[PDB]
RNA sequence: GAGAGGA
């Protein structure tokens, strides 16, 4: 009694989206070219890449990897300092990179880039990239306080 | 699932099934009582004529080709006949008499140079009629059956009947009679003797229905102190959650009457109680679970966990695979839409209908679904006007 | 450097038809949604479909 | 009323015996309605329930 | 543990064989002949026309099995292999009847005859020396005396059933000098072939041919090669007094006994016994009683479908090995 | 070397073998059954015992 | 002329043991209760109404 | 991978353009011809 | 419809013993138990293979078209 | 001479032998364990293994792996010499045990 | 697909890839198209193929992993009764791959009273049975039955049962295999990781190594369900009984 | 055309 009912609401569930697709302006688009969304699922990304619950990454599995692969026996631990200042380096010349510029197309002057009204897209990458230090940051004061 | 599929299980049919001519009649060669019989089957008389043997099953993980319902049938007992199974497929022929005083001529039996018959007339009998114990094949004519060509006498349009099957089968009955209005009536029963192939459906009457998924030697089978071989290797998995611990009782109870020499009863609300079996069981020297404790056949060592081993009533359904292997590249096509046919008795493609390219389309293949529905399918060239476009 | 891989790469590539995925996402699962009894998070009187 | 007479089935013994003391019901598709399907406890003896 | 396999209540135990260099620090156990051939031995009881039951002793499972499969599907007989039928008029068809002639065991030992070639055509891929021709021909008619009617359809019907021996033998050629002594017979003269009523006839010719068991089941020469690790029970802590009674109970009737003045139990023979674990199931004898098997004591039952003696079946299957073995050696080592 | 390996209608009711000339009958000759069963075929017909 | 179901008061069957059965074709254990129109085998199933 | 029957592997043929790279493979396939399974069915000349 | 000549499961030839079997029930009537373990039929498939039986050749003889 | 029963296998050996595949047509378990148990039974054999790569085919790969002083054609040659005396030891034995009786 | 051509009358496919089309055994059938031109055939081989599609797109986790059996042989050996001499390892290491792959021999958990390895050693090789293999997987998962640590303050290697996995160095240091370790549905399955960290190629290889093992290690250990497996204890009566 | 398996 199930069946019938579930397959035909798949068909037409099927031909109302038939015709989605993620155009090389990173914009899901239909046929007609009416843009429905401006960035798939509001960071771009693909479920069937990712790595963790609403996250790609899954951050504790890949810093055990790093550790693994490149464990030698005879190696310089570097100060929690030292570590933070290569995240910096790593990442933030990839910040650097995003400018949040204004709806009016000017840049914002560094005391509202948080003022929620200038939000666009490359949020979703800085929230990764501040959620990448914050990690870092973790393991840091994990070194730190021991 | 057991009440639906034990109506579509082979077995013996009638007393007077060699004497009766149906259109499709399955039958099994060596039909066997059930062990574990029931107080309901000796008043339908199920013991009398029935549709399955006794399988020494063995409930053990192995080959891992037993997966998912999956069987593993023992070979050197399908040789000694188990499973072993006929089908016997009618062919009728009416010789009207047209209102022109016209009848049909079944006359032929051509011949080639230095006498005999034709290639495909090898099988057929002076007479037209195919003879009653020959085999026929792919052509073969066995009913060579004419018709006027002034229907609406010496233009005669041959229009034989062929024996268009994959596999050989032989003709074993050839009945000719007239029916009330006196016109002549030809019934050629086919009989085809097929063996348990890998692909073909076992029940266990139990709703355990699965699939050959392999047929092994006998040496490559695991042996208890006796020698014995199971016949049937069902897989473990069936049982834990689908719960069908009649099937395990009445493998024990099976075996118990079978070592005390008497059929067992399993009947609703009662049957023979699993302690007088277990009882039995433990008198002859078997465990008083039935699990016995095997040798594997190909490394001759023991299994380290004991194998619930004995008899099983296992019938064979009539879900053949020789019956469904169906393949085509290029054939009949349909006349309106030049599309392949539907069916089986029609060389027709597989449709690829609404949900299929779909699918296609979730992958993003655009090429594949071009060829699979227009150039595989139907591709016409049409010259379309480029001012009025028709 | 694994983690940004792992984001440049976890990036819907360009022409993926999204639509279809999402639509089969959305039905499929509907398939396999037995009918089961629930009420409005310890309200039994508060019947919910 | 189309359907009344099957062709008598000959698969087993026990198909041929199934297919006579068989019961159609009046409905013809009763697509969603789950009553007439179900099991009623009023058909103990009376029908078999399996 | 150290040549014995433990059988528990719920799994058996130390089934691997653990006799090669490697399995501990001092590497012993390496192979060389002149240690194998003292230990090995064999202890041949009972033997009949058509059974043998020897024990093997001292060899690991893997040697034992080979030679099991060697003899269930390696060594060759001959059985039927085509029928050609001029009438059947039984109510038997015909592929069912020829497929009971195949299953037939002949009484014809092989090695008098040679391979057949199947790159041959049927004009002349059967010699003399290479199939053997069987004859059937039953008639059966009524039987005009005066009996009860209704009765029994042996002195109603003349000739009413076809047996296995109703198979004749007509040789060819140098056949009729090699086959004088012994013309070959079906091993089981009493196999019900086939039954038919009056008016109906059975007549073939089936040439028998050598094929090997792995091919078909009816060239299996033996019915069952079995083997079994030797039973072992170790009655530790005795159970004498009444409770060993009970103790007795559990195992076959020939397995233990009690000591006659000393009403103690103790193992009277283990190779009567069957193991059935049930010891296992009181649980008032968690520590009285201790099961196991020897691994590398085998003993084989062999029986003959009635082609050969079971001694001579065994010694074609040890041949059999060494030449397959042998052959592997002398074949080059291509890459 | 070798080893050479090498019309009749039937009454359904009187079991007695017939030989129908073209255009006589169909029916049997001993009674009046109109059911005729084709003999089985004299030529030699091979079946392998595999 | 009207059909008659097998194994009716009005079949021949009806009464038969085992010899008259065997003379005419029919199995002992069929069920009867099934039409026999075109030579076909062709049974009423019961109907069930409100 | 799935195993196909060869009794349909015989039936399904994919049609393979002479290339120079496999024109000694197909001209084989053509000798053993579409009884023995490494064969082939049909052959469409350039032209005709 | 008749006794197979082989035990699927061993090999042994059970065929011959069928007709035995019967007057082992028929005259000095025992049990089937009994009369099965007579004949040698050890093994529980050989035992299956005669007792778990049905002739219905006989009952297949009733209906010769040759009589 | 026949170079088609037994084959070594060029992708799974190694540099100067001391570890070789070989495969072997119309074969089973049944030469396979009893070389399988030879083998192993040498004292310069680390790796010891048979397997039939589908039932549908008569095959079977055996590698052996040895260390840096046998080579793996030399531990399968002497296996199948130690195959051959054993045979011959059990069929002496029972030869002598039956005329005996 | 990949066709391959054997006897038989049925489409024969491995039981990992069943849990895609829902496949039963027990008598489904299936179609079987052969695209018709070189464009065709390369689009299905490159965006339909089996290796790339190991994640079904509703979620991301995976769904062609092992199914039932296949669970069952990897936890029958990676169970911590488990202890093989080299022979038994050196014929499992065969029995997964096909007397093909060379085999590096880690040293033998056990070594004093005999040699013996584990099964999670010998999983451990069916990873990365090579040094030239690149497979090495870091991995933390959890069971679906993982009973906790006595001690709250213990991490979770110590748990009552096997119960955590933890895989370092493509060693599997702790844990048996499970469904949540090597079956479908989640994202931190060994086969996932695999895939994820080097291509589907590599999770392939190693998915057929553990079909190709289970297919053997069932049959020659033995694995069967019985009456006494269901049967209840005799005080489990009484307590029923009065509960 | 319409009766019924089937997955
Ligand atoms: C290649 C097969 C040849 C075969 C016909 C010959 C060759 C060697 C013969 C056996 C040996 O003599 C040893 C035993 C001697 C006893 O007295 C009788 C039994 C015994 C097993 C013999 C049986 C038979 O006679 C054999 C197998
Ligand atoms: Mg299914
Ligand atoms: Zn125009
Ligand atoms: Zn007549
Ligand atoms: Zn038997």
């Amino acid at each position: 009694v199930k069946t019938a009912e579930t397959g035909y609401m798949s068909r037409r569930l099927m031909k109302s989206l038939e015709d989605l697709s993620c155009q090389y302006d990173n914009t899901v688009r239909t046929s007609a070219n009416g843009i429905v969304q401006f960035t798939y699922g509001g960071d771009g990304l693909d479920p069937l890449e990712m790595e963790g619950n609403a996250q790609p990454v899954n951050f504790n599995r890949s810093w055990d990897h790093a550790y693994n692969i490149t464990f030698n026996n005879q190696d310089k631990g570097l100060l929690p300092y030292a570590i933070m200042e290569t995240a910096n380096e790593i990442l933030g010349p990839l910040e650097e990179r995003l400018v949040r510029y204004d709806n009016s197309g000017c840049l914002v002057k560094r005391e509202d880039l948080n003022k929620a009204e200038y939000v666009d897209q490359y949020d979703a990458e800085r929230d990764f990239y501040h959620s990448l230090r914050e990690y870092i940051n973790g393991k840091a004061t994990a070194l730190a306080n021991l | 699932y057991q009440c639906a599929m034990g109506k579509q299980a082979i077995g013996a049919i009638a007393y007077n099934q060699f004497k009766r001519i149906d259109t499709l009649l399955y039958l099994m060669t060596y039909p066997q009582q059930p062990m574990v019989k029931t107080k309901t089957i000796e008043l339908i008389d199920y013991d009398k004529l029935p549709a399955g043997q006794n399988a020494t099953v063995a409930v053990m993980s192995y080959s891992g080709y037993d997966i998912e319902d999956a069987l593993v049938l023992n070979k050197s007992s399908i040789d000694r006949g188990f499973g072993r199974c006929e089908t016997r497929r009618k062919t009728t022929t009416v010789l009207k008499r047209y209102a022109n005083h016209t009848q049909d001529i079944i006359g032929g039996m051509r011949v080639d140079e230095n006498g005999d018959p034709i290639w495909q007339h090898q099988s057929l009998g002076p007479d037209g009629l195919g003879e009653v114990g020959m085999k026929v094949q792919s052509g073969q004519i066995y009913i060579n059956k004419s018709v006027p060509t002034n229907s609406a006498q010496t233009q005669y349009r041959e229009a034989p009947v062929i024996y268009r099957g994959p596999e050989p089968s032989h003709i074993d009955q050839v009945m000719m009679s007239v029916s009330d209005n006196d016109q002549a009536l030809i019934k050629v029963l086919l009989r085809q003797n097929r063996r348990p192939e890998l692909g073909d459906k076992f029940s266990s009457r139990h709703g355990q229905k699965g699939v050959c998924g392999i047929i092994v030697k006998q040496e490559d089978m695991p042996f208890n102190d006796q020698g014995i071989v199971p016949d049937i290797i069902m897989n473990p998995h069936g049982f834990p959650s689908r719960m069908t611990v009649g099937k395990m009782i009445e493998l024990i109870s099976g075996k118990a009457g079978v070592l005390n020499g008497t059929l067992e009863y399993g009947t609703c609300f009662g049957g023979s109680k699993l302690e007088d079996m277990s009882k039995i069981l433990v008198d002859q020297g078997f465990n008083y679970s039935g699990k016995d404790m095997l040798y594997s056949g190909i490394t001759g060592e023991c299994l380290q966990a004991y194998i619930f081993f004995g008899p099983i009533y296992y019938q064979k359904l009539k879900h053949m695979v020789l019956d469904k292997m169906h393949a085509r590249a290029r054939g009949p096509r349909a006349v309106l839409t030049r599309q392949p046919t539907e069916g089986r008795s029609r060389d027709g493609g597989l449709r690829l209908g609404e949900m299929e390219r779909d699918c296609v389309i979730a992958y993003g293949a655009s090429q594949l679904l071009l060829e699979r529905l227009m150039i595989s399918s139907d591709a016409f060239e049409v010259d379309v006007c480029d001012k009025c476009g028709l | 450097e694994i983690a940004l891989f792992k984001y440049r790469k976890a990036r819907l590539e360009p022409g993926t038809a999204i639509g279809a995925i999402g639509a089969q996402s959305i039905g499929e699962p509907g398939t396999q949604m037995t009918l089961k009894t629930f009420h409005f998070a310890g309200v039994a009187s508060m019947n919910v479909t | 009323r189309a359907g009344v007479t099957h062709v008598l089935s000959r698969l087993s013994y026990i198909s041929a015996l199934g297919m006579m003391t068989r019961i159609s019901s009046q409905f013809e598709k009763s697509r969603k309605v789950s009553g007439p399907r179900a099991l009623q406890p009023s058909q103990f003896g009376m029908l078999c329930t399996a | 543990m150290s040549n014995i396999v433990g059988i528990e209540y719920n799994r058996v135990t130390n089934t691997t064989s653990t006799d090669f260099p490697g399995f501990s620090k001092d590497a012993e156990n390496e192979w060389n002949v002149e240690k194998f051939k003292k230990d090995f031995e064999v202890n041949i009881s009972s033997l009949d026309a058509r059974e043998a039951n020897f024990d093997l002793i001292n060899i690991d499972t893997s040697i034992a099995n080979a030679f099991r499969r060697i003899m269930i599907s390696e060594v060759p007989s001959v059985a039927a292999e085509y029928v050609y039928f001029f009438n059947n008029t039984s109510v038997i068809q015909d592929e069912v009847l020829a497929h009971r002639i195949g299953l037939v065991p002949l009484k014809v030992d092989p090695d008098m005859l040679t391979w057949v070639d199947s790159n041959l055509p049927d004009d002349e891929k059967f010699t003399d020396e290479n199939t053997i021709v069987l004859s059937l021909n039953v008639k059966c008619t009524r039987n005009p005396d005066a009996p009860k009617g209704s009765t029994d359809p042996k002195e109603l019907y003349n000739n009413a059933h076809v047996y296995a021996r109703d198979l004749k033998f007509e040789p060819q050629g140098r056949q009729s000098t090699t086959f004088a002594d012994c013309p070959v017979v079906p091993a089981d003269p009493d196999i019900l072939l086939a039954k038919l009523r009056p008016g109906q006839e059975i007549s073939l010719k089936a040439h028998c041919i050598l094929g090997i068991g792995g091919d078909h089941a009816k060239f299996s020469p033996v019915s069952t090669a079995s083997y079994r690790l030797l039973p072992q029970i170790n009655i530790l802590q005795p159970i004498k007094g009444e409770s060993a009674r009970r103790f007795q109970k559990c195992f076959p009737p020939g397995v233990i006994g009690i000591d006659e003045g000393s009403d103690e139990a103790y193992v009277k023979d283990a190779r009567k016994d069957t193991v059935s674990r049930e010891v296992l199931r009181y649980e008032e004898f968690a520590d009285k009683v201790k099961l196991g098997r020897v691994r590398n004591h085998f003993i084989f039952n062999v029986e003959s479908a009635g082609a050969m003696t079971p001694e001579e079946i065994f010694f074609k299957s040890v041949r059999i090995l060494k030449n397959k073995a042998e052959y592997l050696k002398n074949c080059p080592i291509t890459q | 070397x070798x080893x050479x390996x090498x019309l009749k209608y039937i009454c359904a009711e009187c079991s007695s073998k017939l030989s129908l000339s073209r255009t006589d009958a169909v029916r049997c000759k001993d009674c009046g059954h109109r059911i005729l069963l084709k003999a089985r075929t004299k030529r030699l017909v091979q079946f392998e015992a595999r | 002329r009207m059909p008659i179901m097998l194994r009716s008061n009005k079949c021949i069957l009806y009464d038969a043991d085992e010899s008259k059965m065997a003379k005419l074709n029919e199995c002992p254990l069929d069920p009867g209760g099934y039409f026999i129109v075109n030579g076909t085998e062709k049974v009423i199933l019961v109907q069930e109404q409100l | 991978e799935v195993a196909v029957p060869d009794r349909v592997a015989k039936v399904l043929t994919y049609p393979e353009k002479v290339t120079r790279y496999n024109r000694h493979k197909l001209q084989e396939l053509i000798v053993n011809g579409p009884n023995v399974h490494p064969g082939a069915n049909y052959l469409l000349k350039r032209n005709e | 419809m008749i006794v197979p000549v082989r035990c699927f499961s061993c090999g042994k030839v059970v065929g011959d013993k069928w007709e035995s079997y019967l007057n082992l029930l028929q005259e000095d009537e025992l049990d089937e138990g009994t009369a099965l373990s007579r004949l040698g039929l050890k093994r529980y498939c050989c035992r299956r293979m005669i007792l778990t039986h049905v002739d219905l050749i006989e009952k297949f003889l009733r209906y010769n078209p040759l009589e | 001479p026949d170079r088609e029963k037994i084959k070594l296998l060029t992708q799974a050996t190694s540099e100067d032998g001391t570890s070789a595949s070989f495969q072997i047509v119309e074969e089973d378990h049944t030469l396979g364990n009893a070389l399988r148990y030879v083998i192993m039974k040498n004292p310069d054999v680390e790796f010891c293994g048979y397997s039939i790569p589908h039932p549908s085919e008569n095959l079977l790969n055996i590698r052996i792996q040895t260390y840096g002083e046998t080579t793996a054609v030399d531990a399968l040659q002497k296996g199948l010499k130690d195959l051959m005396d054993l045979c011959d030891v059990v069929e002496s034995k029972f030869t002598e045990k039956i005329k005996s009786m | 697909h990949y066709a391959k051509i054997r006897p038989w009358r049925t489409f024969r496919l491995n039981e990992c890839v069943c849990t895609p089309y829902n496949a039963d055994f027990d008598g489904d059938e299936m179609n079987l198209h052969v695209p018709q031109t070189e464009e065709a055939r390369a689009e299905a081989i490159n965006l339909m193929g089996v290796k790339n599609n190991l994640l079904t797109p509703k979620s991301g986790e995976p769904i062609i992993a092992a199914t039932q059996d296949f669970i069952t042989g990897s936890y029958l050996i990676s169970h911590k009764d488990s202890f093989y001499d080299r022979a038994t390892l050196t014929q499992l290491l065969s029995m997964m791959s096909d007397g093909i792959e060379h085999f590096d021999i880690p040293p033998p958990a056990i070594m004093k009273p005999y040699y013996l390895w584990t099964g999670k050693q010998v999983f451990s090789l069916l990873i990365k049975p090579n040094h030239n293999s690149p497979v090495v997987i870091n991995l933390d998962a959890k069971n679906k039955v993982f009973v906790p640590p006595k001690s709250k303050s213990l991490p979770n290697e110590m748990s009552q049962n096997d119960g955590f996995v933890i895989i370092r160095g493509s060693q599997i240091l702790s844990g048996v295999m499970d469904k949540s370790v090597l079956g479908d549905g989640k994202k931190h399955s060994v086969f996932y990781t695999i895939l994820r960290d080097y291509g589907p190629q590599e999770a392939a290889n190693a998915m057929n190594r553990m079909a190709k093992l289970c297919a053997r290690f069932l049959g020659n250990r033995g694995f069967s369900i019985g009456i006494n497996d269901v049967t209840p204890a005799d005080d489990l009566k009484q307590k029923k009984e009065e509960l």
